[PDB]
């Protein structure tokens, strides 16, 4: 209502005179443009903003205009398969509204269909006593997920009238007498951005995730509620890990996250997202996915605000019990954001540039996820788990963004580009990678599957160690240098790699490896190793082995391909193998 | 037409206008001086009733009390018209040439504006540069962002020369236009640069922006951004192949890097701007294509590395930015190499999106990977027996004929290949990884 | 005391309140914002006209003329009193445990004072933290600065949780406890710390500080002082034997950087506020014990490494304050060998004051001196000597193995060391065995 005043315009910073109303952190609509910024300082009626777009062309005595509220997010039906910016505003609804290709200045779109249909179902009683988090009833927003209306935080009281309908998200669909008195409820709320969802209490992300990552589920692998930090040089992967882990994760919804990186990589999953169909359920990738897209040369704001906003929409979503993924591709570019801003703020700097707060930055963002038991009466149960993308320019994890990371994530899926020239394109190097989840899943594992996997997975591990530290020895020495059974070593080192480790995105059966299908895999390279050594103990040879075992190790080989309805061939494997081995040991 | 004669302070390059109204951020000025001279300006800051303005070529003999600042009420705008084409302006898009005046269509911010992420194409078919290094190898494809690098004095004004007269593009109908913008260059180089477009008929093709060494830096940050509002005009709304090139964008850099010194922004990357890298990344983004339109933009710019080991924001700027690279050395320049073009450093990503059929030829991905390797270990063999006197020979037969063509010949692709396939005869039959067996 | 709306001016997260009287330099503030929030501040400056104050949640949301300040006229202060073991607190000293809030003997300004260093008594004392290498090859003392590193992610936080655990002195005559300050650690961190303690019950004889990686940072520099004005009470006026943990001192050295860039003052080193040395001093400088009261405050701060990296200001500074080193290594821990203590880098500067007869036992120094040596020379040479390099082997499996959940008798880690050098012949010393 209060009109305020340019009084000075100076590059990225404007200054607003007759905004006394307004609060710190309120955005704004500046100059005539209306174009959108945020207010960071106030000294008496005077607002100092700093714009999120370009200031050319904006002058004293403009009005400004207050939002009324701080960066927020709209949250309700018309949510999914949308693809917004960082600041939520709808991409393909620019191209129809603005009848463009190009993102104007100042032009406000408001994120969801505010005049769309939605069919409400409502699950309340009249009379039932509601505080925040309480489902009132739900909208199928697509074939596979299930909407959630929800009542606001700060909202208590009784349900005084509820009927199903056919509304819009503006209409009023339920109408709550609290104590100050009746307001109705709509079906959707707004949340700001940069202050995280209220929880009833946040736990710890004991439960594994089902990637059907061999690699990650195996030896680095990620809880629901975790946190994983991907560090890579170009080319390794990491958008197809993102990609990969989107597809195939155990999560009902997936948010990925843009983080203005150059335009080509955005066009590349603005296109390649939605014929992600994977059959689990039958329906696309963008039937539960929220899409936050940013370019390079985007505004910087928007850059920088893609991951919160991002995280928002999943803790909106957790906040129903829905398990959500968040992916972040990558977050040196919203480092890099980060950094611009603060330079054009003359702010001090703190590492290589980087603004002093990066760290606790990062920290509040990680934060932000995990196990949750959500607000509501029935204490649902929510998880957010993070797996970022990170691109530190030369490969160097020693640099600021990719350390203040690990300093808060406890899973490392370390990409070496020197395993993906090798074509071992589930780049995760196996020796210096890790997860502080490892032991929790594998007392998880131990029990659900009711096997000893975490033995397995010390052993697999182990030959790996030692090939690590023989082929040292092979280089200066020369392979006839090792012992039988450290050729033997390397051996199984080199099918565990090759047969396991490796793992196509491209290919129907590869793509994904179930749990079973993961421990069956990796049970018949096992017996390998441990029928041949009983053959060196026997005093057979090494030679003696491998000639008479190419046919079971080429089956070995073709693990991975067997669908998840033929198991039994895999279990058939090892057994095939045992027999094997006796007749070539004499 | 709005000007006022309220100069209250200059300082350095600065003016201080007050008694102002609707002045507004960025926008242009003139300062019609005491004695009638006219200077163009922009504004750095307007408070209240009182306007910063920063004078492009200096506030030297100005009297503040009998001059005034006329405010143009625009940004800084290129006139936009078809007949662009066979013309040539300055840093400024104002006609050098002698020309007949033209009737702007439209002026266009020279920032231009951002595309919707979801609008934006793939990089897909072929540009032909006429030199085999280039179009077989390190193929240039139509909406590409492909930069060529070099030590001064390695060719590369010329080398720009010879792609900017003989780039073409192959079966598309409507035709490939060529935006030309040296940056900062001697009156000498820009004077040869016009005799040899003259010469060539390669202007009628082409539109030409040209900024000297002398020109006032401002214009040196204008000229890039200009081609590219050209450029974009041309691609998009008249639905032309645009291929831009910018010779020695480290001109660019440096003369940027003096502008923000004029303006007293603290920088912190050796008194480089410190959004240096942010500058570029605007500007090397606005390449690609457009969803539902037949144009394309391209840019090929040109830049100079003193050192590897020398550490500079400028070669870290070009880290930032690369979609693969052209990179000639002086070592090699030495030798009489026409592209002096290290072929083992230089890489396009994008090169197989302009290869395949329909687009080059088949023999394209197959020649050009044996032709690398052979060429990586046969100068390694200049660096017995196995390293085959064939395949030395082979090195430097590939270099003295094959990319040394003539900086004013060019070889189409076809013709490129079909070299490709003479010398590449010249080598062990059975040596080649060939999973097509190709029987030429 | 009374309410101001006299808020003139905001700046990122400084405040200028304005007609303002007998406001103190360093007074806390509360704001009650136009929604009714309530955020605590801290006064930075004070002038006759104005005030500014820095807000800890931070000012966003704040209307400036909707909003009231009051000067709550106290600086940062800890209520303090016995009732305070078995509980954990946040970095303010404000409750975490849903337990029965505590009602202060009374509140200490948590800079506390500088001990008069006639009044300083010299550490002179054993303390047994259980773990075989800390107590017996690098033993620690009561009222000793010893601080420990570590890898991101390779149990230096195991470590910490044992420690505090297994500390105790074995004297009893009066009691020992353990403070425990978390400094800007993930919340999975402090709930295995918090969890940890509860399932042991070492929170019986503890007092824990939590301070969270996403909580404010001047919160984070706040902490370590809340826990050390708790243990100089404990120690100073309730006569107990203090052990303060501190778990990654490198956070607060980030936090401190942080306000220092919020508050734009000139740069130190890569940074770091150029009083970083004399700050971190006043939190080291607060151990030891004091002539004439028995009680001890022992610190054993824990640092997360710069990764074997060029040399950085905090580990250098705090060198130049503190006196000792110990250090975790994941080439140990990733072999298995739990606690990942490297026993060759790590030295207790102040040992030999804390272990001798009347302490721990006879054969102590002797067994430290010759079983390190002999560990050295063994690891040089597996990395006839007949099995000398073996005696590194087993002191890697066995002596310094000893786990994480176990507390071994100060005798027995004597005993197993002796048991261990039998494998060297007796021929190489003069002493009576
Ligand atoms: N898990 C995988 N399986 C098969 N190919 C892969 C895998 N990961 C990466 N690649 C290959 O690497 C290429 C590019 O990897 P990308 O994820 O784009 O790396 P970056 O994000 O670092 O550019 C892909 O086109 C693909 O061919
Ligand atoms: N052979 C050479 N060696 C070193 N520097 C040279 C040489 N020739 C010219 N230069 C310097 O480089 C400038 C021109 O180089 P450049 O702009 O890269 O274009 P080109 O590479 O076509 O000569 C000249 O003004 C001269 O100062
Ligand atoms: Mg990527
Ligand atoms: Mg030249």
């Amino acid at each position: 209502m209060q009109i305020g005043k340019i009084i000075k315009v100076s590059g990225p910073l404007v200054m607003a005179e007759n905004m006394s109303e307004a609060s710190i952190q309120d955005m704004c609509l500046v100059g005539d443009l209306g174009v959108i910024g945020e207010i960071i300082e106030m000294r008496q009626d005077v607002a100092s903003i700093q714009v999120y777009e370009e200031t050319s062309g904006i002058g004293p005595g403009e009005p400004v205009r207050s939002t009324g509220e701080a960066l927020s997010v709209e949250l309700g039906p018309g949510i999914i398969s949308q693809m917004f910016d960082g600041i939520q505003r709808p991409l393909d609804t620019f191209m129809e509204v603005t009848q463009s290709n190009f993102l104007g200045r100042g032009v406000q779109l408001p994120a969801l269909d505010h005049e769309k249909q939605w069919w409400f179902e409502a699950t309340i009683e009249e009379g039932t006593e509601v505080s925040a988090g309480d489902i009132i009833g739900y909208v199928d927003e697509t074939k596979i997920i299930q909407h959630k209306i929800m009542v606001p935080n700060g909202i208590k009281g009784t349900v005084q009238k509820i009927e199903s309908g056919s509304f819009t998200i503006d209409d009023p669909i339920c109408v709550i007498e609290t104590e100050q008195g009746l307001k109705e409820l709509t079906m959707m709320q707004k949340w700001p951005v940069r202050r995280g969802r209220p929880i009833k209490q946040k736990l710890n992300p004991d439960v594994p995730m089902i990637t059907g990552q061999r690699v990650i589920d195996t030896f680095f692998p990620v809880t629901k509620g975790g946190a994983a930090a991907v560090p890579g040089p170009f080319g390794a992967g990491k958008t197809v890990v993102q990609h990969q882990i989107a597809k195939w994760s155990d999560v009902d919804l997936v948010v990925y996250v843009g983080c203005g990186e150059r335009g080509n990589e955005m066009t590349d999953v603005v296109n390649e997202f939605p014929e992600l169909i994977d059959p689990n359920t039958g329906e696309s990738l963008m039937e539960r996915t929220v899409l936050i897209a940013n370019t390079s040369n985007m505004p910087v704001a928007a850059r920088e605000a893609s991951i919160y906003t991002g995280i928002t929409i999943a803790e909106y979503f957790r906040d129903m019990g829905y398990d959500v993924a968040i992916m972040a591709d990558s977050t040196s570019r919203w480092a890099e954001a980060l950094r611009e801003m603060s330079g054009r703020l003359e702010e001090m700097p703190g590492d290589e540039g980087y603004p002093a707060y990066l760290g606790s930055r990062l920290a509040e963002y990680y934060e932000r996820s995990g196990r949750v038991i959500a607000l509501g009466s029935d204490q649902r149960e929510g998880s957010i788990t993070a797996i970022s993308a990170v691109s530190p320019s030369g490969g160097d994890i020693s640099e600021p963004v990719t350390q203040n990371t690990l300093r808060v994530v406890k899973v490392f899926w370390g990409l070496d580009s020197s395993l993906a020239q090798k074509r071992h394109f589930p780049s995760i190097n196996w020796i210096q990678s890790y997860s502080l989840y490892s032991t929790e899943v594998g007392r998880y594992m131990d029990q659900i599957l009711q096997q000893d996997w975490s033995d397995m997975v010390t052993e697999g591990m182990r030959i790996l160690q030692e090939e690590e530290q023989l082929n040292e020895i092979v280089r200066l020495v020369g392979i006839d240098s090792l012992s039988d059974n450290d050729r033997l070593t390397l051996e199984v080192a080199k099918s565990i790699r090759e047969d396991y480790l490796q793992q196509n995105a491209f290919d129907d059966v590869d793509t994904f490896t179930s749990r079973e299908k993961q421990f069956n895999m990796l049970k018949v390279i096992l017996t390998f190793g441990k029928e041949a050594r009983k053959a060196l103990s026997l005093g057979a040879y090494f030679n003696e082995i491998m000639e008479g075992t190419v046919a079971v190790r080429e089956r070995i080989s073709r693990s991975k391909y067997i669908p998840e309805e033929e198991l039994a061939k895999i279990s058939s494997i090892n057994e095939e193998i045992k027999e094997t081995i006796q007749l070539i040991v004499s | 037409i709005k000007e006022y004669r309220t100069i209250k302070e200059v300082v350095g390059p600065l003016m201080a206008v007050e008694k102002v109204s609707g002045v507004k951020y960025e926008e242009l000025i003139e300062v019609r001086m005491q004695n009638g001279e006219i200077r163009r300006g922009q504004v750095l800051e307007v408070q209240e009733d009182k306007a910063m303005v920063q004078i492009f070529e200096g506030t030297s003999g100005i009297n503040l009390k009998n001059s005034s600042v006329r405010f143009l009420g625009h940004p800084l705008q290129l006139g936009v018209s078809e007949d662009m084409i066979g013309r040539v302006f300055d840093g400024l898009g104002r006609p050098k040439d002698n020309g007949p005046e033209i009737l702007p269509e439209k002026y266009l911010d020279i920032n231009g504006e951002v595309i919707n992420p979801i609008a934006r194409d793939y990089p897909d078919e072929f540009i032909q540069t006429g030199i085999s290094a280039i179009d077989h190898l390190n193929t240039l494809v139509r909406g590409q962002k492909l930069p060529v690098f070099g030590p001064p004095g390695a060719g590369k004004s010329a080398l720009a020369a010879q792609i900017a007269r003989q780039a073409t593009v192959l079966d598309s109908s409507d035709d490939f236009a060529v935006v030309f913008a040296a940056i900062g260059i001697t009156f000498e180089e820009a004077e040869f640069f016009m005799e040899d477009f003259r010469q060539t008929g390669a202007i009628d093709r082409s539109v030409m922006f040209m900024n000297l060494a002398n020109d006032p830096a401002i214009e040196r940050i204008a000229t890039p951004r200009m081609a590219l509002t050209a450029a974009e005009y041309l691609a998009y709304e008249k639905g032309m192949h645009v291929l831009v090139i910018m010779e020695d964008m480290t001109n660019y850099a440096e003369a940027l890097r003096e502008i923000s010194a004029a303006r007293r922004e603290v920088p912190g990357r050796r008194g480089y701007p410190g959004y240096l890298y942010t500058n570029l990344a605007t500007l090397f983004e606005r390449a690609g294509r457009i969803r539902g339109l037949k144009g394309s933009v391209t840019q090929i710019p040109i830049l100079t590395m003193p050192e590897d080991d020398k550490t500079h924001p400028i070669p870290d700027l070009t880290g930032y930015i690369t979609e693969g690279q052209i990179i000639l050395t002086r070592e090699l320049y030495k030798s009489g190499i026409s592209p002096p073009i290290d072929v083992l450093p230089s890489l396009s990503r994008l090169k197989d999106k302009g290869t395949g059929a329909g687009k080059t030829r088949e023999d394209h991905a197959a020649t050009m990977n044996q032709l690398f390797a052979a060429y990586a270990q046969g100068k390694q063999a200049k660096e017995l027996s196995d390293i085959d006197k064939i395949y030395a020979k082979f090195a430097e037969r590939f270099e003295n004929e094959y990319v040394n063509q003539g900086f004013y010949t060019n070889r189409t692709i076809t013709e490129t290949l079909d070299l490709g396939w003479e010398l590449l005869a010249m080598l062990p039959r059975t040596e080649l990884k060939r999973i097509k067996d190709d029987l030429l």
